[PDB]
C-alpha cells in the first residue's frame, strides 16, 4: 500500500462558517484517477458527499450539499479539495477523500468538521 | 468398460463411484472394494463428488481488509465472506472490500446510498456512449461531427463519439 492520501483544513466552525478541506495525493498517478469525498459521523453513519472525475470537467453532489459544497482538483500540483461554505449543523462530520478502486488503500487519513453555537 | 455413470469417474478399467462433498480420495475402487473417502477437517473442505486426495482450507474473512464471516464454512461448503456495510464486495468471490463499484466503459449509472453498496449500472443507449470506468457519470452523446465536418467511423457504448474526419 505505496498510496498516500493527506487531509488538511478541518476544524470547528460557527453556523454560516466557511473551509476548504485539501486532500493532498502521493504514490499513483492523480491525474488519471476520478475522486471522491464522503462524511462519517456516529449516528449519521458514513455518507458519500462529492465526486470530480480525473480532468475536473464533471462533478457529482449528493442534494444535502449542494451549492453550498464544492468539489475541485489541480492535478499539476496533485491536490484534492472542498470549498465547504455556509455550513451547517448536520456537516459536523469527519471528512475523508477517495481513490478510484475504492480499496482500504485508497482513503486519506480524515479531517474532523464540528459547528457547534 | 467406459462411459461411466455420473457419479462415477473411471479408472484403469472400473468405473469408481466418486468422493462425496465434504470427502477426499485416499483408494480407488477395485473391483471387489468401493472407493475409500475420508472426511476433511473443521478448516478444510470439499466442493464437489471429486477424486481430489487434498482438502481446500477455508476462505477467510480479514477484518483488516473490511471482510466478516456471512455463511460459516462447512465441510462441503467453502467460507462466505461478505463487505462491513457502508461497503460491497469488490467481486462474487467475497475476496476485497470496496465503498462501492465503477460502471466499467460501456455502461452508465444510476448511484450508490447503501445498505445498497454497490452503484446500479445501465448500458449505454442507442446514441450514447461511455469511456473510462466511474461511480458517479452516466453515458454521454456522440459529438455531432456534422459541425464543419464527416463522421469517419462510429462510436457506441464503448467507443469515443464517432472518431471523424473530414469531408463536407
Amino acid at each position: 500500500t505505496e498510496v498516500q492520501l493527506l487531509e488538511s483544513g478541518g476544524g470547528l466552525v460557527q453556523p454560516g462558517g466557511s473551509l476548504r478541506l485539501s486532500c493532498a495525493a502521493s504514490g499513483f498517478t492523480f491525474r488519471d484517477y476520478e475522486m471522491w469525498w464522503v462524511r462519517q459521523a456516529p449516528g449519521k453513519g458514513l455518507e458519500r458527499v462529492s465526486a470530480i472525475n480525473p480532468q475536473g470537467t464533471r462533478t457529482y453532489y449528493a442534494d444535502s450539499v449542494m451549492g453550498r459544497f464544492t468539489i475541485s482538483r489541480d492535478n499539476s500540483k496533485n491536490t484534492l479539495y472542498l470549498q465547504m461554505n455556509s455550513l451547517r449543523a448536520e456537516d459536523t462530520a469527519v471528512y475523508y477523500c477517495a481513490k478510484l478502486p475504492f480499496t482500504f488503500d485508497d482513503w486519506g487519513q480524515g479531517t474532523l468538521v464540528t459547528v457547534s453555537s | 468398460p467406459t462411459a461411466c455413470r455420473e457419479k462415477q469417474y473411471l479408472i484403469n478399467s472400473q468405473c469408481c463411484s466418486l468422493c462425496q462433498p465434504g470427502q477426499k480420495l485416499v483408494s480407488d475402487c477395485t473391483e471387489f472394494t468401493e472407493t475409500e473417502c475420508l472426511p476433511c477437517g473443521e478448516s478444510e473442505f470439499l466442493d464437489t463428488w471429486n477424486r481430489e486426495t487434498h482438502c481446500h482450507q477455508h476462505k477467510y474473512c480479514d477484518p483488516n481488509l473490511g471482510l466478516r464471516v456471512q455463511q460459516k464454512g462447512t465441510s462441503e461448503t467453502d467460507t462466505i465472506c461478505t463487505c462491513e456495510e457502508g461497503w460491497h464486495c469488490t467481486s462474487e468471490a467475497c475476496e476485497s472490500c470496496v465503498l462501492h463499484r465503477s460502471c466499467s466503459p460501456g455502461f452508465g449509472v444510476k448511484q450508490i446510498a447503501t445498505g445498497v453498496s454497490d452503484t446500479i449500472c445501465e448500458p449505454c443507449p442507442v446514441g450514447f456512449f461511455s469511456d473510462v470506468s466511474s461511480a458517479f457519470e452516466k453515458c454521454h452523446p456522440w459529438t455531432s461531427c456534422e459541425t464543419k465536418d464527416l463522421v469517419v467511423q462510429q462510436a457506441g457504448t464503448d467507443k469515443t463519439d464517432v472518431v471523424c474526419g473530414p469531408q463536407d
